[PDB]
């Protein structure tokens, strides 16, 4: 049951439910289930990156854009 | 898994590069400028003899031996063996015809700016050019 | 990375399906196949999930793949019942994965799911977590394979010996050390130090027993230019060293008369003598049927070499030299191990078909497949250090 | 002291591959298989050495040296891990593909100049931002690994400029630069 | 790890002058611009911003939760 | 109207060698399956050319990203070789002294099984 | 639970300056006042409370530095702040100092 309800990918988890999602995908010779996979996967890979930006979005953000110009 | 996807797809990407480019995963170091739009049988060539077929080093303007390349088949046995050259009279000459290196040949297709239009020519049979 | 990759891929596969079907009162077959290897996973008594190696670490565990084969149990009996009963993906046992190789779980994967893998992104990868340690394997070096090098020991009877460490391709026959070298002092005699015979043998009765009744048919093999006298009366006090012998037979004779077991009757020794030829020596030329006559002129060629070396007219070979080296890195280190431990298994299941059909019975594989030789083998040397087998450690 | 050992920047060790390909192409070269061949034609040929295996016989050992560096600069049948050696004084070519060997990229020199145009460098300044890599330097013939035991045989310069430029020769066949 | 408080040899504070000197480098500066902008003389509280390693941003990125 | 237009792809981006048509398209073709229908729906062109010399070959959203090296071991002649003159009238074209360099990609997949199974059976008496 | 250790953080305390003009020919050293622990005739009392709520990092600087008396404060009267820890998501840093 605690495993269901609440929200799943923050911090660590996600990483490897991404995996276990792949595992998933890649499982199944059935075509829908990859696509439902996909988009699935697709779908927390954006919320995900979103996360990091945002987490990254303060004074992570200021350093890139030094480091990108100085080199 | 369905024809209806795929139909669908295909005729459409025969036009989503037809669209306006003005974005890409290079933006914005780099921007798009302009477009080059899309059987066969080709005649190697090895880099030392450096073949007569075709004078790739050279460039002819007009050919000054014969009117066009009268390149049938080596044999009866041997279509995709084309003559590989550029000769119109009975004469002697040394142009190098097509032979069956198939074992190298390998792929290569082949297409050109068919005034701007939706087409391919592919190469059949990667043959090549010798000393003979 | 290549290394571990080129042997997960190409000699884990390569090591299975190289060994001989089994068989044992009718008898089976019992053959290997294709090969299976899943990411690595802890509660394959827990929900199964992947194992992640910071967890491995922290855990004091063995990061690790479950390893799986498809076995063919076929077999046939009076009647011409046969059956061929396969057992797809039968568990052997637990390969252990270098992080961040082809099949780490930590592959192709980016700063963000590293980070939030509590794992580094810096990390090189490369080496091994077994009971919660990093590993490595550190490449050994060693002299080159299959070419030909020539010495001075002058501490012994050798003036001169080429050397050749023979093999053919991670075969379960070892590496074969050939000499062929020159004695002190007649004077001027030459010796194969050929493999499992008790003593070295004059060349010329090698060829000999190689099937060249003609003394002018093994010189030519040997010297290549027949118009330079300078090496026709070096090989004289050779070939008139072995003037006694003229047929292939009884040249058989000689050889299989000096081998570690020597057989009572004169058949025994022939039997011998032909099959130390075939397979014992210089296997990286050929271990088939008729190889004799590319086997001869490798020989020659070894025997030619030091001719040149003895005349002076070629320099000796630099021992030290790292061209004339390679490395073990973890492919081959690993590649060496999963041999000799995949050879237990076989021994294993082996003893296993033999008290099972002794009562008549039928025997069953599953029970005969020990998962413990792989699994604690790997994780044993990976482990010690030391490779080989745990009761010959020293 | 000098026992246990390190790794060069740039080493490289030869993962390893199948000399069946080039079994394949050297068969239907001018080749004289081993075992068809009269022990009176091997005086004045040059000797074939595949993975320490003696397979062949060639009349003419300036034809292969010059096909197997194209391919293996190609990337086509021969794999940029092997490393082919020829030996002029004894008549003998020499061909690795095994595993083991340790070897590094070197920058293939031709007349008296180096493959690494200035087109190249502009490709790889813009890597990233465009797709292209070390991987593509090998690819066009560029930059070459040389097993050490190919070292051998390389005349090897140091920049280059400064050992190609016209002097008192010291050279001038240079075959590769240090990077 | 993170700046440094002082400069380890004379003793200035350098430990607020790392996000100024990262915000003189999002502007176009020379590094030698940036650290006398701030006004380091001494060669001893330029070594502190030129050699400062940022770690702690690296450490940032293993969250302990979220 | 003549230029540099031969195009080498890889295996996974071969393009059909005629237009597409509904009379010749067919459906046969199904992680596993996902490579396998990509071949066809997706493989008409249009070889973008970018201001820094480099170009985009495009059949999607997808993008080759290729740049126009040299050639010396192929320096034949292109020509469209149609069945119609003697045995293939082969007319004149681009000789092949370059040839795309260009990046087509691929990915992989993830398993997971059992170990062992349970053990120490009993006869009855 | 910043990702530096706890004798860091308090180094990192000793090392910022402390506005000391008007009050230290004032103050007992710590050694030779009479009280048991600590009195404002022989220290001033700091406090930095520090939870990083926020998405973004948060800039653990001076300015978190409470002081219990106006006068002895950190350098930020009359121009950045000492940076003591950088936070994330969920991070946070509650000690209280004394000078
Ligand atoms: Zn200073
Ligand atoms: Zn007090």
């Amino acid at each position: 049951e605690k495993e269901r309800f609440r929200k799943a990918p923050p911090n660590y988890a996600m990483k490897k439910t991404q995996l276990l999602k792949e595992k998933a995908m890649a499982e199944d010779l059935g075509d829908q289930d990859k696509a439902k996979q996909i988009q699935d996967q697709l779908n927390e890979l954006e919320e995900r990156a979103e996360a990091l930006d945002r987490q990254r979005t303060k004074n992570i953000s200021a350093i890139s854009y030094i480091n990108q110009r100085n080199r | 898994k369905d024809r209806d996807s795929q139909i669908t797809a295909i005729e459409k990407t025969f036009e989503d590069a037809q669209k306006s480019i003005s974005q890409h995963y290079s933006k914005p170091r780099v921007t798009p400028v302009e477009v080059m739009p899309v059987s066969q049988a080709m005649i190697r060539g090895m880099m030392d003899e450096e073949g007569n077929q075709f004078v790739a080093y050279f460039l002819p303007v007009e050919e000054t031996l014969k009117k066009r390349k009268r390149d049938q088949e080596e044999e009866m046995d041997y279509a995709p063996d084309d003559v590989y050259d550029y000769k119109i009279a009975r004469e002697y000459n040394w142009n190098v015809k097509n032979k069956a290196s198939k074992g190298y040949e390998e792929n290569y297709f082949f297409i050109f700016r068919e005034g701007d239009g939706v087409y391919y020519n592919e190469l059949e049979t990667r043959v090549r050019l010798s000393k003979r | 990375l290549d290394s571990f990759d080129e042997f997960i891929q190409m000699s884990v596969q390569r090591i299975v399906e190289d060994a001989p079907p089994i068989d044992l009162p009718p008898r089976y077959l019992l053959k290997f196949e294709q090969i299976y290897l899943s990411k690595p996973t802890h509660w394959e008594d827990g929900a199964p999930s992947p194992m992640m190696p910071n967890e491995a670490r922290l855990r004091n565990l063995t990061y690790s793949a479950p390893l799986y084969v498809d076995i063919t149990k076929t077999v046939i009996k009076e009647g011409e019942e046969q059956l061929q009963t396969q057992h797809q993906k039968t568990f052997i046992g637990k390969i252990p994965i270098m992080l961040r190789s082809t099949y780490c779980l930590l592959n192709g994967l980016t700063d963000r799911d590293l980070c939030e893998l509590n794992e580094c992104p810096l990390d090189p990868g490369g080496y091994f977590i077994i009971n919660g340690s990093e590993k490595v394997l550190i490449a050994q070096e060693k002299m080159a394979t299959n070419t030909v090098y020539v010495f001075a020991k002058k501490d012994s009877k050798y003036a001169y010996t080429g050397e050749c460490r023979s093999c053919l391709e991670n075969s379960s026959r070892p590496t074969s050390t050939i000499w062929v070298s020159m004695l002190a002092r007649i004077g001027q005699r030459i010796v194969a130090t050929l493999p499992y015979i008790k003593q070295e043998v004059p060349i010329i009765i090698v060829f000999r027993a190689l099937g060249f009744v003609s003394d002018r048919d093994i010189l030519e093999h040997i010297i290549y230019d027949f118009e330079d006298p300078e090496m026709m009366e070096m090989v004289k006090p050779s070939l008139d060293e072995a003037f006694v012998i003229q047929e292939q037979n009884v040249a058989l004779n000689f050889i299989g008369s000096r081998g570690a077991k020597p057989g009572v009757t004169k058949e025994k020794r022939i039997k011998y003598a032909k099959e130390v030829l075939q397979k014992e020596m210089l296997p990286h030329v050929g271990v088939s049927d008729f190889c004799e006559t590319k086997k001869a002129y490798f020989l020659g060629y070894m025997v030619h070499r030091l001719l040149l070396a003895a005349l002076g007219r070629r320099e000796l070979d630099d021992r030290d030299h790292y061209g004339n080296k390679r490395l073990d890195l973890a492919g081959p280190l690993l590649a060496f191990l999963f041999r000799g431990m995949f050879k237990n298994l076989l021994k294993e299941v082996r003893i296993y078909a033999q008290k099972f059909i002794d009562r008549g019975k039928d025997f069953n594989l599953e029970l005969a497949i020990k998962t413990r030789i792989i699994s604690d083998g790997l994780k044993y040397s990976l482990a010690t250090g030391n490779w080989g087998d745990q009761k010959k450690a020293h | 002291v000098g026992l246990v050992k390190n790794l060069a920047l740039m080493a490289y060790i030869s993962v390893g591959s199948q000399p069946s390909p080039i079994l394949e192409f050297l068969e239907e070269w001018s080749m004289e298989n081993l075992e068809e061949i009269s022990p009176a034609a091997i005086a004045d040929a040059t000797k074939i050495f595949v993975n320490g295996c003696w397979v062949g016989i060639h009349k003419d050992p300036e034809q292969l040296m010059n096909t197997l560096r194209k391919l293996r600069r190609q990337m086509d049948i021969i794999v940029s891990e092997v490393s082919m050696i020829r030996d002029i004084r004894e008549r003998e070519i020499r061909i690795y593909t095994d595993a083991g060997r340790i070897c590094r990229p070197l920058l293939i020199v031709e007349k008296q100049k180096l493959l690494l145009k200035k087109r190249h460098i502009d490709q790889l300044k813009e890597r990233e931002y465009n797709n292209y890599s070390w991987q593509d330097l090998v690819a066009s013939g560029v930059v070459e690994y040389i097993d050490t035991l190919e070292e051998e045989t390389v005349m090897l310069a140091m920049t280059p400029d400064d050992l190609q430029e016209k002097e008192v020769a010291y050279c001038s066949t240079y075959t590769h630069c240090e990077i | 790890m993170i700046i440094p408080v002082r400069c380890f040899t004379c003793g200035k504070i350098v430990g607020n002058k790392w996000e100024a000197y990262l915000g003189l480098l999002q502007a176009e500066y020379t590094e030698g611009d940036a650290l006398d902008a701030l006004g380091l003389k001494r060669y001893c509280c330029r070594r502190m911003l030129l050699a400062h390693v940022d770690l702690i941003e690296k450490l940032l990125n293993y969250a302990p939760l979220e | 109207g003549n230029d540099l237009y031969f195009v080498k792809l890889p295996n996974f981006l071969s393009v059909e060698p005629r237009p597409f048509d509904p009379q010749y398209y067919e459906d046969e073709f199904e992680e596993e399956g996902r490579t396998r229908l990509k071949l066809k729906v997706e493989n008409n062109a249009r070889i973008v050319k970018w201001s820094d010399g480099s170009m985009s070959l495009h059949l999607g959203n997808e993008v080759f990203d290729v740049y126009k090296a040299p050639l010396q071991g192929d320096h034949n002649h292109l020509f469209i070789r149609q069945g119609t003159g003697l045995q293939g009238q082969a007319v004149f074209k681009t000789k092949l002294t370059f040839r795309p360099h260009s990046t087509d990609s691929a990915t992989h997949r993830k398993m997971t099984l059992s170990l062992a199974d349970r053990c120490s059976k009993t006869q009855k008496i | 639970s910043s990702v530096l250790h706890d004798e860091f953080i308090a180094h990192r305390l000793g090392l910022i300056p402390l506005t000391s003009d008007d009050i230290v020919d004032k103050l007992q050293y710590s050694r030779d006042c009479t009280c048991e622990e600590f009195c404002p005739e022989c220290s001033v009392e700091f406090t930095l409370d520090v939870r990083c709520n926020e998405d973004q990092t948060r800039h653990v600087t001076s300015r978190d530095l409470i002081s219990n008396s106006p006068r002895v404060i950190p350098v930020t009267s009359r121009q950045d702040d000492i940076l003591i820890v950088k936070l994330r998501k969920g991070q946070e840093l509650r000690l209280r100092a004394y000078a």
